[PDB]
This record gives C-alpha cells, structure tokens and sequence, in this order.
C-alpha cells in the first residue's frame, strides 16, 4: 500500500528522533 | 507491527518510543 510506504518513511524519521543514542531497528 | 499501530492511527512519541532499542 503506497500510503503505508509513505507512512513508514515518516515513522523511521520519528524513530530516529525519539530513539536518539539508543537507535532502533525497522522491521516492516 | 509499528506499521499497523502507527499508520492506521496516529501514535504519540511515548508510543513510538516503544519501538526503540
Ligand atoms: C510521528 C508519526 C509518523 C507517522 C505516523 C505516526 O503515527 C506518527
Ligand atoms: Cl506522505
Ligand atoms: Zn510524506
């Protein structure tokens, strides 16, 4: 779903911001 | 997953923070 593709792009920028030093894994 | 919680409805940062390391 292209809408999810777009949404996920924003989700990872959000994770980057919130997770900070901790970092994160993105697993769709 | 995060795509299902947070793309069907708008998560908060406290929520998003669950998915961090
Ligand atoms: C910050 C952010 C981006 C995309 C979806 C969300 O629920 C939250
Ligand atoms: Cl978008
Ligand atoms: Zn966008």
């Amino acid at each position: 779903f292209v809408n999810q593709h777009l949404c996920g792009s924003h989700l990872v920028e959000a994770l980057y911001l919130v997770c900070g030093e901790r970092g994160f894994f993105y697993t769709p | 997953g995060i795509v299902e919680q947070c793309c069907a409805s708008v998560c908060s940062l406290y929520q998003l923070e669950n998915y961090c390391n």
